[PDB]
């Protein structure tokens, strides 16, 4: 996250943190006990499935406070849609081994509903941002949770303003275009959480950009309110062999 | 009333029905109040609530 502040330790407690042998590799949301939402292009490189830790209650990881629980992630589901590689449909959905527990300290972002998201939470101004991505292109990460707030935009609005990949129906602009504020690499797949009337929502996820804070550029995450039925059904599921699995969409 | 208007006075999420009929809803870990349009936690971690803000403001 670019000029941003840390996050009070349990004020984001729905972040996930996802490790591959114990290495930062992605943001993500947690929206139950079981279920994390994160971005597809997060897994394009993955060598052994099996690796793959979620850890939530997370703040800061230089230390070990006893807050954060870690788990083993059981099945990554990737939309039939998605290309590895590229910028499209760039969601994932993560199945947990163990549920976590929740406490003070770890909480599920609402998955809204479709007519929710798109009537109301999509014109909600502003929305906060988190990870611990770089703090400043081609910078350093973070090692305390980062968040921002940054306005969404209409993409016609966005594409207007910015000054090379399609802004599809299945994603949407947050933030600035003078370079000061915007998240960056290794908070792909976190939340972009949207407040209505005392109570958070998952609107969007941390998916590319033109670099980070480019001058002239915005963020685009991932349009989260395209997937809630496929999400819903899914979460239905019995799950299956094999970490990956690829499922059609929609 | 409507859902994409005011979202039909709801908290939550909204439902349109045949007639000039309307019904709110909540989510799961919440349960909708006489009002018809309130949702209030009916667990201790519902979704979408800062248990320390919460707290702070308890
Ligand atoms: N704003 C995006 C910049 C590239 C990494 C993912 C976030
Ligand atoms: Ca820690
Ligand atoms: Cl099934
Ligand atoms: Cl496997």
């Amino acid at each position: 996250i670019v000029g941003g502040k840390v996050c009070p330790k349990g004020e984001c407690p729905w972040q996930v943190l996802l490790l591959v042998n114990g290495a930062q590799l992605c943001g993500g949301t947690l929206i139950n006990t079981i279920w994390v939402v994160s971005a597809a292009h997060c897994f394009d490189k993955i060598k052994n499935w099996r690796n793959l830790i979620a850890v939530l209650g997370e703040h800061d990881l230089s230390e070990h406070d006893g807050d954060e629980q870690s788990r083993r992630v059981a099945q990554v589901i990737i939309p039939s849609t998605y290309v590895p590689g590229t910028t499209n449909h760039d969601i994932a959905l993560l199945r947990l081994h163990q549920p976590v527990v929740l406490t003070d300290h770890v909480v599920p972002l609402c998955l809204p509903e479709r007519t929710f998201s798109e009537r109301t939470l999509a014109f909600v101004r502003f929305s906060l941002v988190s990870g611990w991505g770089q703090l400043l292109d081609r910078g350093a990460t973070a090692l305390e949770l980062m968040v921002l707030n940054v306005p969404r935009l209409m993409t016609q609005d966005c594409l207007q303003q910015s000054r090379s990949p399609n802004i599809t129906e299945y994603m949407f602009c947050a933030g600035y275009s003078d370079g000061s504020k915007d998240s960056c690499k290794g908070d792909s797949g976190g939340p972009h959480a949207t407040h209505y009337r005392g109570t958070w929502y998952l609107t969007g996820i941390v998916s590319w950009g033109q670099g980070c804070a480019t001058v002239g550029h915005f963020g685009v995450y991932t349009r989260v309110s395209q997937y809630i039925e496929w999400l819903q059904k899914l979460m239905r599921s019995e799950p299956r062999p094999g970490v990956l699995l690829r499922a059609p969409f929609p | 009333l409507i859902c994409v208007n005011e979202n039909g006075g709801c908290e939550q999420y909204c439902s349109d029905h045949t007639g000039t009929k309307r019904s709110c809803r909540c989510h799961e870990g919440y349960s909708l109040l006489a009002d018809g349009v309130s949702c209030t936690p009916t667990v201790e971690y519902p979704c979408g609530k800062i248990p320390i803000l919460e707290k702070r403001n308890a």
